[PDB]
């Protein structure tokens, strides 16, 4: 269970993370980002702040094996909304109100309205920041030759005129047209400076915000699996995390690679086993 | 444990007794006599539906249906709007002569050819004009008539052309059918044995959508633009670079025509808002209403009406929505002077004898869905013939040869 | 992995207790004690205090199915130091260098001695409190008749 | 991966390279070729050792050994100390007469009963007598000597009598064997024809020791003093409601006891310590030391420290543990006058002709691991006569009817 304030728990107790097993691994790198790896061919990223979303990816060889709200995976997207009970239904909401895994559920319906229009005094605040995403002068135009930013523009001013929180759909919208475009190499360092820029600052003393913040950039106690937990094919996430060197400690800063730890507890860089403890690596 | 009819195939994760289970209904049903739903109607068991081709069946709360290969749609319509055999829409507003639909795909028996030209001044185009090749025969769609152009010397593929309410009906004998409605708005529709043999801008029809981007040297691209350049027949014609946005370029049309543009999602069509999708159609109804600003915007506007209209008679909705104010309609000028036969039918369901199906001349698709004025002939000659606009006694119509009309 | 201070610690990290799965579970009601069940039916019991200890239970479907330091279980008891290769070694120290689970371990051997022998200083402590087993007015002559 | 030839079967869970491996020997060695182990001595590939009827063979780092069935073993020995067939060792001090083996168990062919009496002031008891019941014939042994008490008429179950070292030996035809050393130390062999069919104090012999504390009631209790007890002859005999404890009862006599008990733990016997655990025959050697209060604990002593040297013996450690100081033995008692034939043998292993074995007679079990005084008989008589104790010509020994000596 992913509650929507970190506290994973299994089997209605919590868990401490990382939590490594044999069939499955959830691991926690950014504190606002969970990264679940199956051995079925099931990953999961589970996004924190500034709202929870989800992105689920699955191998190729279930292709055409798959049920739910996310469709049958096939090539095809017209027989996306086929229900479990023959037939492709015509509306979104007459679809997914077969996929209610509670029968006490009421059905819900489509709504033919748009929110801009409902709330005209979130309709120009919806229209003069969505606006980056179209315009070139901004880091957003380097995307444009890869993404097409035509679509997200019109859901990025959906739930900015909709949320009773407009900075927080403003900015988790706009943080899924730049984790899109980094699926296709173009990589945004630093589109977060007079927009979403709330939270850049907050990082402690020793470590920076990130835009390539991955797994594999952990601490010391990694270096000693180095080839169990490390779970490739993931993407980069960002948050605060330290530079090209002075890898993670046990607590708080950051210390360079020469007194970083050995860790089992973790000891500190003073302790012989015949190990010195040194640099990463053990004298064993 | 509380099983609901609709959960069956949920799982049952997280009142009726044992046994027994909920059917959205009413009381407590067992599991074989489970009732079906569709489109928001609750249908009990042993009921028929039929989909486009086939015939279903509500069994024991899942559906039966027949497994029969139905004709596949492209569509052309409006300011540059697009949905391919496999259902895709996208927009493309090129100005040359483009490829719709071919077998000439990498030898060969037709191809249809469109000519889109600007239509505006803020760089959308139309679709003004449609080239019928078959074999070495030539029609053309233009100026509201079809031409034969170089009809050959002895093959002469057997086509047939006649009126439909409102549109032009080419038909083929090989299973090309074109239906046309006289301004922009375009239907190929091809029988199935074209599956995976062609190409163009409307796909190449092998019920598998992520693939119809194939550009006309066989590469599958992610852009609108990149494809739709390449089905271009002169080399000398541009290239499109941009789409343009008419109601960004035309701001003081907009409030006009997002207020007219609202039918749709009102509650005059609210029959067919559980059927189709209005949300495509209004969008493009808005697109196509802001760039008509060189003059007749009126006929912009009420064929984007008739668009979606005509997808709600298809799929069991028929809707009434034209009135005197609101796109009227004048079929009272076809009558002999004041007998009162043609009667405009706002979902075409009318099956009547004309002088070619008394002589057993019959079509291989339902066109009783296209919206126009229909005859209804009296009981002193109840045979319409269809060439002239006039019912005849059943002995005194026509000859029908080579595709032309001899009293 | 249960280590002499608490800190039970599942694939190299540490676990928060109870921790219930579908295979196993580990319990820790008394802070002094660790239970873990098994699916299979195995049941262990580690003691922390005051030194060290570890009860393991089977079930009597197991029964002549299992190897290591405690025997094949199987209702004799002769056969307990039957070694992995064959044939029932003589003492304790003998069968038991069969079963290491690192190769580069020395090999142990008997001690034929006692260690009240070698400490006469406690050697009189040991008798004096150990002596409550087997006197009748402390509360552990209550089990002399089971 | 280094894997060891002695961690095959462990699993290798926490130099040589890949292929070869550690033998424990030297130097690195391949799997096919790899040594085996028994009781700290290293066997190489195709060596062949004996257990106790079988013949094992090093094969590829593990034993293959022939399975067949041996004979088992009673014991019993000092101030009340059992060994049951399947391997329970108890202690049990009765004052009555015991069933030791019966096959009367609820028809029957024989009995062994022993009889215990007081040997000591602390309560403790020791084995005194011996009556063996085979069909109708009662054996008695009692007073350093066999008597034959009611000969049955024309049965007469063939039994045979021989005296082999210190002890007495009793055979029957049926497969039942009984040792003696005249004092208080009694060995019961049985056939394997007599598996899971017996009862008594000795267990049932069927290879499962959890069982052999079964009552006369056919009743398995946990207590040592409700399953002996239930093996009492007379009823009016008491019941034994305690074991005692002779050491504590005679605070005077422990001193002396653990100084020379001791010697079972020393470097006399550290051939043996490998193969024979000490431990029980130490602590039965200072509990039969502090209980012999009331005269002759020399003889309480070097029955115990021979106890174990004969297990010693019949796993293969010949030790000779006797001097003139320490359990002397006199057997140049038996020379005539002063030629020197009878010599003392430590460890049995010398097999000779006597007048029985050279003409065809042989036993069924081997007694050549059995502590005494052996003739070495010359070279102009060398064929042992038993009955007499004379080496005499192969000619004139004897003739051996009806288990009497006519010379
Ligand atoms: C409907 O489709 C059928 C099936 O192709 C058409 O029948 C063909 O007609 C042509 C000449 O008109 C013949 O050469 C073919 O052999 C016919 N096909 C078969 C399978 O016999 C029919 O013409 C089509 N309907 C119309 C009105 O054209
Ligand atoms: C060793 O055991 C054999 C096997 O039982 C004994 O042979 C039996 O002898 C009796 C009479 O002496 C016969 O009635 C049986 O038929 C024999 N058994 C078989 C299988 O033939 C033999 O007597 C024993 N050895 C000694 C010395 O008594
Ligand atoms: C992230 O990008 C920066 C470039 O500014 C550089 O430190 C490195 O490429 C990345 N950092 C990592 C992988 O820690
Ligand atoms: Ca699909
Ligand atoms: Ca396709
Ligand atoms: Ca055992
Ligand atoms: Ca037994």
């Amino acid at each position: 269970v992913f509650k929507s304030d970190g506290s994973v728990l299994l089997n209605q107790l919590q868990v401490n993370l990382p939590h490594v097993t044999a069939s499955f691994s959830v691991f926690r790198p950014s504190s606002y980002h969970i990264m679940v790896s199956m051995a079925i061919g099931v990953r999961l990223q589970v996004q924190l702040a500034p709202v929870m979303q989800l992105f689920v990816t699955l191998d190729q060889a279930s292709q055409g094996q798959v049920q739910g709200l996310c469709g049958n995976f096939n090539g095809l997207e017209g027989d996306d909304f086929k229900t479990a009970s023959g037939l492709v239904e015509a509306t979104g909401a007459g679809f997914a109100n077969t996929w209610k895994a509670q029968s006490t559920c009421h059905d819900k319906l489509d709504w033919l309205d748009d929110p801009c229009s409902l709330n005209i005094e979130s309709a120009n605040y919806a229209e003069h920041w969505c606006s980056l995403l179209k315009k070139t002068e901004t880091p957003f135009g380097r995307c444009h030759s890869a993404v097409d930013p035509a679509e997200y523009y019109k859901r990025c001013k959906y739930d900015t005129c909709n949320c009773q929180n407009n900075e927080d759909c403003l900015c988790a919208a706009l943080s899924s047209y730049a984790r899109a475009c980094t699926a296709k190499g173009v990589m945004l360092w630093g589109w977060r400076e007079h927009v979403c820029n709330k939270d850049v600052g907050s990082c402690p003393n020793s470590q920076v915000f990130l835009y390539n913040l991955t797994t594999c950039q952990q601490t010391c106690r990694s270096l000693s699996e180095a080839d169990s937990h490390c779970l490739e094919g993931f993407a980069p996430v960002d948050g605060c995390g330290c530079p090209d060197h002075t890898f993670l400690d046990e607590k708080g800063r950051c210390v360079p690679l020469a007194k970083c730890s050995c860790y089992g507890l973790y000891l500190e860089a003073g302790d012989v086993v015949r190990c010195v403890c040194r640099d990463g690596r053990l004298h064993c | 444990r509380a099983l609901s009819c609709q959960t069956l195939a949920a799982g049952y994760y997280h009142v009726c007794p044992d046994g027994l289970m909920d059917d959205g209904r009413g009381g407590c049903v067992v599991e074989k006599e489970c009732p079906c739903v569709h489109n928001n109607d609750l249908y009990s068991s042993g009921a028929k539906i039929k989909v486009d081709c086939n015939t279903c069946t509500c069994k024991r709360g899942r559906w039966v249906c027949t497994q029969a290969v139905c004709h596949g749609t492209c569509s052309i319509y409006g300011s540059g709007h697009y949905i391919t055999f496999d259902g895709k829409y996208y927009d493309f507003d090129g100005h040359c002569s483009y490829v719709a639909v071919q077998d000439y795909c990498g030898l060969g028996s037709f191809s249809i050819i469109t000519e889109n030209v600007p239509c505006g001044t803020t760089g959308v185009t139309c679709s003004k004009a449609i080239k019928i090749f078959m074999g070495r025969t030539e029609l053309k769609l233009e100026d509201k008539h079809r031409v034969v152009i170089q009809r050959d010397e002895g093959h002469h593929v057997a086509y047939t052309t006649r009126e439909v309410g409102q549109y032009l009906v080419v038909e083929s004998s090989t299973g090309i059918i074109v239906i046309w409605d006289k301004r922009t708005t375009v239907f190929i529709k091809l029988a199935p044995s074209y599956k995976g043999t062609v190409c163009g801008l409307c796909g190449n029809f092998d019920h598998r959508s992520n693939n119809d981007f194939t550009t006309r040297d066989h590469m599958v691209v992610s852009s609108e633009l990149d494809f739709g350049n390449s089905w271009k027949e002169a080399p000398t014609c541009p290239d499109v670079s941009t789409n343009p946005e008419p109601c960004s370029l035309n701001p003081h049309r907009r409030s006009w025509a997002e207020k007219q543009c609202s039918i749709l999602k009102s509650s005059v069509f609210s029959i067919c808002h559980s059927k189709v999708d209005p949300k495509p159609f209004y969008e493009a109804c808005v697109h196509d209403s802001c760039s008509c600003d060189t003059g007749g915007d009126c006929e912009c506007f009420c064929s984007a009406v008739a668009s979606y209209a005509q997808e709600c008679t298809k799929e069991g909705a028929c809707v009434f929505w034209r009135t005197p104010d609101l796109c009227p309609i004048f079929c009272d000028y076809y009558n002999p002077p004041h007998e009162c036969e043609w009667h405009y039918e706002p979902c075409g369901n009318r099956s009547f004898e004309t002088c070619r199906t008394i002589n057993g001349i019959h079509s291989n698709i339902s066109v009783s869905y296209l919206e126009g004025c229909y005859p209804r002939c009296p009981k002193d000659r109840p045979i319409y013939e269809e060439d002239l606009k006039k019912c005849v006694t059943a002995d005194k119509c026509g000859c029908y040869v080579e595709d032309t009309h001899y009293p």
